[PDB]
């Protein structure tokens, strides 16, 4: 209903519920708590140490054999993972559809996958 | 929760946007005046009120349109930086497409360097093709243009800075400066250099510089709806997607009325 | 502003079309296009209609 | 001449330029022909052969050697199919001494050619226009839906200019026969010297679209000698 | 194009050694399969002791069969003779004599 | 319907309608070429008794179907907005709104150019519209004016597009993905966007000029005033040289990706096929006045002109060259995609090499405005736009749908098309070297049996039409009791020969592109966690 | 928008319904197809 | 042209002659209309405008100079 | 040990066979015109 | 450059306004750029052009 | 490939043939003209294409 300030990333409700006070004169406001959309969720967890869209790969050196597959995270019931060798690019582009039930197998590459969801009721 | 529906949302600066129903409206506004002129120009009837209400209709959609885009923008908000990236560039990519037709256009007739040809022209100067040249008549103008976005360029500038009295001011002059060219431009509406009879020209000129009269209104009109906005106070100094607009546009139009200036002007004289 | 936040949480609440902004400029605009637009593209092809069938056959 | 039927080579000679431009034309589809066979072969083993391959070749990328030899090998072929090329337009667009010059404007749907070089009876200029004979109105032994009332002579071992305009919209001087091809501009005139050494009647239509009634475009080029020449221009 | 055997070959014997089920075997020998080399007698003798490990004859047979046509390499004969006695015969695995005639 | 398709904002739901217009297009104007086809079989007025005005207009009516009505919409747009963002993982493009504006100012266009046949005064100045002849001089009426503002839109739409494609590709790109191992179809589309960009301008400021011309009582290209029509034929073959290659591109994208995808081995080079085709995008504008060398410019100029021809003809031989490379040393599965491949590769090299033949400088003088030209781009039109569209529809359909087809349908319409196109298109070569002229409805009594054979392979290309659209229909209603039957294939890649089958039910489809992935056409609004790549 | 399984709601069609049993609606298509060559020939000229 | 009018051609070397009737009408119509007694200085290439130029040209200024409005750009003499 | 081959002779035996009938398939894909233009009444035959 | 610009303008740049009244008999030696058959006028009433200017030349 | 051919006979049936030329008279015509211009002579003469 009325200004909320969302200093912390764990106590909004509703990506709509901030809008963000502003300044009509006087001096600029503070990039902090004056952005109107989810563009906040980003620029203040950069100004926290918060980043959006990890590009990070997984573990291309791990083989992910039987004992130890390697795990992603992902929430949903599928996934899009796969494996490129234990360098950057290794082989030919390859991925994998990882169930929660099964496993997938990497083929040529052999590297066994794992898809890990969060607990869900 | 904060997880699933900052992974739900965050990938998607797209709303679950409503039947809107604008393509269908604006496609058949846009064919109603293609029909409409054709039968008017040359055809069985010549009524011009109604085209000019279709005209006006057609109008009224793109300026919702408009508005819309820069409305979603603050009021409904749901951006990322990624979208305000690519807004950024495909504003860059239409100004882009402005300078191409820029670019026709001072080729239409600068090719013509050293004469290659023989007959129909081929000499530059023209020398006898001498009627009331629409060459050095505006550039009082021009350089009271040159002036006014020298001085306002940097006033935006200070503008995205701090978005204050300072901001308003350089609005302002800007208004001023935009109420004043239009005022000399609707000054030359209908003898501004000459005629079209014979020996096309200058009149190739006089066209060049018509068609461009509607880039200035667009401006204006995005100054205007930035104005109401920020009286509103719904836009901050937070998701500026006008001012970003506005500054690009004006730091890219200075660059291509000195690019015009270069040339046509003291080249060939 | 004062109005802004307002605004924003009733649209929240109620997820309806329209955007709010203008319900008497949408109702004014609807039937414009219809009444104008159809009857202007109607004489098109009606009007004609007594020219078409110009065969223009030679032998 | 006229169009040979079921033909699939070119209509036979009548001017060195136009013979020229034919030794052009078969020295590249010499070049041509060997690439297009090299690679159809290419596709018919290639498919002929690794189609029954069980397992496939997965771990051949650079190949160096082709890559040089393929990259080396169309800059020389370019080179020796553009270098006749050259040689022949220099050959060709050599003005030496255009002997004769005539105006040749591509009217609304006709032609109207006059000719300034020579005279009729006292200075004048000798102008007339050719008109395609309706195809109803055809009399029996004639050529159908191109031959025309009256049309142009030329005179042979010699040198012509054809004099290219239009009046309102663009024609094509048209004639593959005597080697001679510019577009007719509504304003800007074109000078090519064309030079015949065979006679012959030589024939032709605009290929350029002249808006409806294009479908009957007269061009008929007949060539005489000196003092059949010298009897038509008095007759003229 | 000067690319030495040794190391390949050291690969497929090391992969061979911990083949836990046929998966592995199967993708380690179409790789060496893909390449043009030639399979040395040693890599096909290690193939055949995982496919005893993982207990499928049916990769044996069809192993075989590769070999006995791989690649033409000028048709070449009593080294496929060589390759597949010593092997047939090294443990016993009796397979080519019953699809043949059939 | 109007409540979600009508009202449509889902590229997913509009990809479908670009579809479905294309064909419907497609079959229209397939039935106008043939009836034109029709009156060419022999001379005189066999079937258009007079009114050579008629045969005009269907030919220019014709010209602009293929061309700005039927595939660049197909391709461009229908592929574009049903692959990139979904191999990219986006949920969706960034303002699908751009794409429903693109897609429904079209009819418009189809309605204005049918009344302008219909009505007397008729557009029958040939697809290029080079002045006088278009202006109020010699047509009058609105068909000018309805033809114009049809390419007008269609520019529009084309550059609406061009901004989503590039705004998706560069702006919100997968985090797996990279500069370094982005697939081939979205590069090819990318660099059609960037020529499109650098195309579409011009061609707007120079018809606007035009129509400007018939309304203001002036003339800028017309001689009425001492203009010349040599600029505007300089800024529409500007425009038009890019135009080819924008709708031939991502035929080569595709192309590339099935014969990866068929071959079983990666492809050769991508780096070379991403620098071939940036090569060909960036090096089209160097021959902006080669197609007019009738005109009678310096020899220098020239000179110039055809070493840029010839330059540019060295890449298009080194991607042949890689999709050699590609297909050699690979087991291959004979399926109809590979059949349309194989027919691009074979034909299409034929038609581009005589091009180049012709691209000669003084060679014009043989063949510009003849029948060699048309036998020319039918041709690779024909390869890179009706073969290209044909192998991604039969390359997609049985995943993006989930519906298949039958193959022995599909494989006698290939031979049907392909045997009708040859028989087409190859006599018209011999029909242009003899040098008789285009744009006439009745010709001299020469090449008759040329004319018939063309029009007997045109009665058999159409019959393998009509067999086409017999599998849409079949593929649409039969494609659970399809798929449970031996009536097509239902697996493109066969097992390795090593591979056993029981292993194989785990090993389905895997390929480089994540569309073939996917199950069963899930929500529009997919992939609630972006794809990763390790 | 995700209240469709995705199986036929891909296309503007309907199995469900005796008003058309996937037969009147390709007949149409191909009447609309054939429409455009056949009307622009006859307004002027003969088909 | 009895065959033989000049042999070997050396004026221009390069093979486009587009601007090639202007420098060569323009000495012409200078000497005919300065003194027109002999034509000696301009006596080497008569062929180069009647049969080596479109006469289209000469005749366009030809009327060109019977109305004063000449298409190249000389004096009014 | 050099077994067999002796690149010539299956070299051939393979080749000739395909060239014989890749020239066939070029003489019947360029006599088929000329069939058109035998069978057609090119010389009142 | 202002105040320079201002000064030629009104210096000889200003002569055009006197162009409107001149005899048709001391053009300048131009060329075939001009005096040739136009448009026909169906549309207008204002010295068959859009713009009432009848100052570009004094041939009709 | 028969239905196609068919069809198109059937069709080319229906349509007629319109032209007061192609016949032998015409051919021969115009070749005899062609002899007296003496015409492509190193080539084909004769243009009949039909009865
Ligand atoms: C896609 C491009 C395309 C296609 C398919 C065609 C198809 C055909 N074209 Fe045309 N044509 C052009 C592009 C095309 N053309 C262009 C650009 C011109 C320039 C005009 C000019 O030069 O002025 C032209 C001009 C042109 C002329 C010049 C006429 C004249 O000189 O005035 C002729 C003459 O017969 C002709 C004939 C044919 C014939 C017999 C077919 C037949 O093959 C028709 C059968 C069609 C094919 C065999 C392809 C299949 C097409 C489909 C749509 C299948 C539908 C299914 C899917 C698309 C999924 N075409
Ligand atoms: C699909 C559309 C398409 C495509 C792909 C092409 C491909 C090419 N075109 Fe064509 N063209 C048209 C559509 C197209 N064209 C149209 C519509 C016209 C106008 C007709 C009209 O106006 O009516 C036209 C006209 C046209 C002309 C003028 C003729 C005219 O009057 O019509 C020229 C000449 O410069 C030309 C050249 C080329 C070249 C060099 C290619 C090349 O890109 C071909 C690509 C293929 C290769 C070149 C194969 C690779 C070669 C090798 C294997 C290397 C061998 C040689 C070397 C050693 C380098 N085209
Ligand atoms: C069921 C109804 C069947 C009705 C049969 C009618 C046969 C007929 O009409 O005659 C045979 C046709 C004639 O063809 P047309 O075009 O109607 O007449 C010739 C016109 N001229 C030559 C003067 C230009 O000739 C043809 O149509 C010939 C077809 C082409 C040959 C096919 C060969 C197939 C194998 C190769
Ligand atoms: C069907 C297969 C695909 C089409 C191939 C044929 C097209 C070329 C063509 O149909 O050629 C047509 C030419 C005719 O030429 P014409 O001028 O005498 O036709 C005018 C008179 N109709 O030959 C033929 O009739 C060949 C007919 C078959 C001869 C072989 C069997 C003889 C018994
Ligand atoms: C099919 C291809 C037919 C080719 C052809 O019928 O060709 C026509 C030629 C003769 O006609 P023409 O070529 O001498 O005419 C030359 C000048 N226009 O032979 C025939 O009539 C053969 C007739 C066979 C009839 C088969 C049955 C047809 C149905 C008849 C029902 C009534
Ligand atoms: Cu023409
Ligand atoms: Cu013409
Ligand atoms: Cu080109």
């Amino acid at each position: 209903p009325v200004v909320k300030t969302a200093q912390n990333l764990a106590e909004v409700n509703g990506p709509e519920t901030l809008i963000g006070p502003g300044a009509k004169e006087g001096t600029v406001p503070t990039d902090l708590d004056q952005e109107t959309g989810l563009a906040r969720l980003e620029l203040l967890g950069k100004l926290e140490g918060i980043d959006v869209f990890d590009t990070k790969p997984l573990d291309s050196s791990r083989k992910g054999t039987m004992k130890d597959p390697i795990i992603i995270e992902s929430y949903d019931d599928y996934r899009y993972v796969g494996c490129t060798g234990s360098p950057a690019g290794s082989h030919t582009i390859m991925w994998l559809k990882p169930t929660v039930n099964e496993v997938a197998r990497c083929w040529e590459c052999g590297s066994v996958y794992k898809l890990n969801p969060v607990g869900v009721p | 929760m904060t997880h699933l529906e900052r992974s739900r949302h965050q990938q998607h600066p797209f709303h679950m946007v409503m039947p809107s129903p604008w393509p269908i409206v604006v496609s058949f506004a846009l064919l109603s005046l293609a029909l409409s002129t054709a039968l008017t120009m040359h055809g069985y009837i010549g009524n011009m009120n109604m085209v000019y209400l279709a005209l006006f209709v057609l109008l009224t959609s793109s300026i919702l349109w408009f508005r819309d885009i820069v409305a979603e923008a603050t009021y409904l908000g749901d951006h990322t930086m990624a979208v305000r990236k690519g807004i950024n560039l495909g504003f860059l990519m239409f100004v882009l497409s402005e300078v191409l037709i820029f670019a026709g256009l001072f080729w239409a007739y600068f090719h013509s360097a050293m004469s290659p040809d023989v007959t129909l022209g081929a000499c530059w100067p023209p020398v006898g093709i001498e009627a009331v040249q629409p060459t050095e008549l505006p550039l009082l103008n021009t350089i009271i243009l040159l002036s006014s976005g020298a001085t306002v360029t940097y006033s935006h500038h200070a503008l995205i800075a701090g978005n204050r009295n300072k901001a308003l001011s350089g609005l302002l002059i800007t208004f001023w400066l935009i109420v004043i060219f239009v005022t000399c431009q609707y000054i030359e509406y209908t003898n501004a250099a000459f005629t079209i009879s014979d020996g096309v020209y200058g009149s190739v000129f006089y066209a060049g510089t018509g068609l461009h009269f509607l880039h200035m209104v667009m401006l204006a009109a995005m100054l205007g709806v930035n104005y109401w906005r920020m009286r509103n106070y719904h836009l901050t100094a937070g998701h500026h997607v006008g001012y970003e607009t506005t500054i690009i546009y004006t730091h890219v139009l200075d660059v291509i009325w000195l690019f015009l200036y270069v040339v046509f002007y003291w080249w060939g004289v | 502003a004062n109005k802004v936040i307002q605004l924003q949480k009733i649209f929240q609440s109620s997820t309806k079309p329209l955007w709010w902004r203008h319900p008497r400029s949408a109702l004014y605009l609807y039937p414009f296009y219809a009444i104008f637009a159809v009857a202007v593209v109607t004489p098109l092809l009606y009007i004609p209609n007594a020219i078409r069938g110009i065969k223009a056959k030679k032998a | 001449d006229v169009p040979t039927p079921y033909a699939c080579y070119f209509q036979d000679s009548a001017t060195p330029n136009q013979e020229g431009i034919l030794e052009l034309h078969d020295n590249i589809m010499f070049y041509l022909l060997v690439i297009l066979g090299l690679v159809s072969w290419m596709l018919y083993t290639i498919v002929m052969t690794y189609s029954k391959n069980p397992i496939a070749y997965k771990y051949i990328k650079h190949g160096q050697t082709i890559e040089v030899i393929w990259t080396i090998f169309p800059a020389v072929i370019l080179l020796i199919i553009a270098f006749p090329s050259f040689i022949l337009l220099y050959l060709c667009d050599e003005v030496i001494s255009p002997a004769m010059t005539i105006k040749a404007i591509g009217y609304q749907w006709y032609w109207k050619y006059e000719y300034s070089d020579f005279i009729n009876d006292s200075g004048e200029t000798v102008e007339f226009e050719s008109y395609v004979i309706p195809d109803e109105l055809l009399e029996e032994g004639q050529l159908r839906l191109l031959d025309t009332d009256t049309s142009m002579v030329v005179p042979v071992d010699t040198h012509i200019r054809f004099v290219v305009t239009a009046a309102d919209v663009i024609h094509d001087f048209a004639i593959p026969s005597l080697g001679i091809k510019v577009d007719a501009t509504p304003g800007r005139l074109n000078q090519v010297s064309a030079l015949i050494q065979r006679e012959g009647v030589f024939y032709g239509a605009c290929s350029e679209l002249c808006g409806t009634g294009h479908a009957n475009m007269p061009i008929k080029i007949e060539a005489v000698s000196l003092p059949k020449f010298l009897e038509w221009l008095n007759e003229q | 194009d000067e690319e030495t055997f040794e190391e390949f070959t050291a690969r497929y014997e090391k992969e061979f050694d911990e083949a836990y089920d046929l998966f592995e075997v199967q993708r380690v020998l179409n790789n060496c399969f893909s390449y043009d080399l030639v399979p040395a007698p040693a890599v096909i003798e290690k193939a055949l002791r995982a496919a005893r490990r993982v207990n499928d004859l049916p990769t044996a047979i069809r192993v075989f069969e590769a070999l006995k046509y791989k690649v033409e390499n000028e048709d070449q004969y009593k080294a496929y003779l060589d390759e597949l006695k010593d092997v047939r015969q090294e443990l016993g695995v009796p397979l080519k004599e019953e699809l043949f005639p059939s | 319907m109007v409540q979600r398709w009508l009202y449509s904002t889902n590229a997913k739901d509009i990809a479908v309608l670009y579809f479905m217009l294309a064909i419907f297009s497609g079959m229209a104007g397939t039935a106008m070429s043939l009836i034109i086809r029709l009156e060419l079989a022999a001379p005189g007025s066999q079937y258009l008794h007079g009114n050579s005005q008629l045969f005009n207009v269907l030919v220019v009516g014709h010209a602009v179907l293929m061309i700005f009505f039927l595939v660049m919409p197909a391709l461009i747009g229908g592929f574009g907005n049903y692959l990139l963002p979904l191999m990219i993982g986006a949920t969706d493009t960034a303002f699908p709104r751009i794409n429903n504006i693109a897609f429904w100012v079209l009819p418009m266009g189809l309605v204005c150019l049918v009344t302008s046949t219909l009505v007397e005064s008729g557009a029958g100045t040939g697809w290029t519209v080079y002045p006088p002849l278009s202006s109020i001089q010699a047509h009058s009426g609105p068909s000018v004016d309805l033809a114009i503002f049809a390419l007008h839109l269609t520019s529009i739409s084309s550059l609406l597009g061009a901004i989503n494609f590039i705004v998706t590709t560069l702006n919100m790109r997968t985090n797996g993905m990279t500069m370094h191992k982005l697939p081939l179809f979205v590069w090819s589309i990318f660099i059609t966007a960037f020529l499109l960009l650098l195309s579409l301008p011009v061609l707007s400021a120079g018809i606007t000029m035009l129509l400007l011309d018939r309304n203001f009582n002036t003339s800028f290209f017309e001689v009425s005033g001492g203009g010349d029509p040599i600029l505007y034929e300089h800024l529409f073959w500007f425009f038009g040289h890019p135009e080819v290659y924008i709708l031939i591109i991502p035929g080569f994208g595709i192309i590339s990706h099935v014969v990866s995808t068929y071959s079983k081995k990666p492809v050769f080079g991508e780096i070379s096929m991403v620098y071939a085709m940036a090569s060909i995008g960036l090096l089209g504008f160097l021959v902006w006045s080669h197609h007019m060398y009738i005109v009678g410019l310096d020899a220098d100029t020239r000179a110039y002109f055809t070493s840029a021809t010839m330059i540019i003809a060295i890449p298009t031989g080194i991607k042949i060259f890689s999709w050699l490379a590609t297909i050699h040393g690979g087991s291959i599965r004979l399926a109809t995609p590979m059949l349309y491949a194989i027919a691009f590769l074979f034909l299409f090299t034929m038609g581009g090499l005589t091009g180049v033949a012709l691209a000669n400088a003084s060679l014009d003088v043989a063949f510009h405005d003849t029948y060699y030209v048309v036998g020319h781009f039918h041709y690779v039109l024909s390869m890179g736009a009706i073969f290209s569209l044909f192998a991604g529809y039969y390359y997609w359909s049985p995943q993006i749908l989930g519906l298949n087809y039958n193959e022995k349908l599909a494989q006698i319409q290939f031979w049907l098309i392909f045997i009708g196109a040859n028989v087409i298109f190859f006599p018209m070569h011999f029909l242009g070297i003899n040098g008789m002229p285009r744009r006439i409805p009745d010709y001299p009594d020469a090449f008759a049996g040329w004319n018939y054979v063309a029009s007997i392979g045109s009665f058999i290309a159409t019959l393998s039409l009509f067999l086409f659209i017999y599998i849409l229909y079949d593929q649409l209603v039969n494609g659970l009791n399809n798929k449970v039957n031996n009536k097509s294939v239902i697996y493109n890649k066969a097992p390795d020969f090593v591979e056993s089958n029981t292993i194989f039910n785990l090993n389905t489809v895997k390929s480089s592109s994540i569309e073939f992935l996917l199950t069963s056409p899930p929500a529009v609004h997919s992939f609630n966690t972006p794809a990763v790549q390790s | 928008v995700h209240f469709k399984d995705g199986v036929y709601e891909n296309i503007p069609f309907k199995v469900k319904g005796r008003k058309t049993p996937y037969a009147l609606s390709h007949f149409g298509f191909f009447a609309i197809g054939f429409a455009v060559p056949f009307v622009a020939c006859y307004v002027q000229l003969k088909k | 042209s009895p065959l033989h009018t000049v042999g070997f051609d050396a004026r221009f070397p390069q093979q486009n002659q587009t601007k090639h009737c202007w420098q060569s009408y323009v000495d012409y119509h200078k000497c005919v209309n300065m003194k027109g007694e002999d034509f000696a200085p301009c006596k080497v290439f008569w062929k180069t405008y009647n049969a080596l130029c479109p006469l289209d040209w000469i005749e366009k200024w030809d009327d060109q100079r019977e109305k004063g409005i000449f298409a190249g750009d000389i004096n009014s003499d | 040990g050099r077994i067999g081959e002796s690149w010539v002779i299956t070299e051939g035996r393979r080749l000739i066979p395909e060239i014989f009938q890749w020239s066939a398939v070029l003489s019947v894909c360029l006599g088929w015109p000329g069939a058109v233009y035998f069978f057609s009444k090119a010389r009142k035959a | 450059t202002a105040v320079n610009t201002y000064f030629v303008e009104k210096e000889h740049a200003e002569h055009r306004e006197h162009l409107k009244h001149v005899p048709d008999s001391e053009w300048p030696r131009d060329y075939e750029f001009m005096n040739i058959r136009s448009k026909p006028f169906f549309w207008g009433d204002g010295d068959k052009t859009l713009f009432w200017n009848p100052v570009v030349n004094r041939h009709i | 490939l028969l239905f196609s051919v068919g069809l198109f006979a059937v069709v080319r049936m229906a349509g007629g043939q319109d032209a007061k030329t192609m016949n032998k008279e015409w051919q021969l015509k115009s070749d005899e003209y062609l002899k007296s211009k003496n015409a492509n002579p190193w080539g084909g003469y004769s243009q009949v294409q039909s009865k």
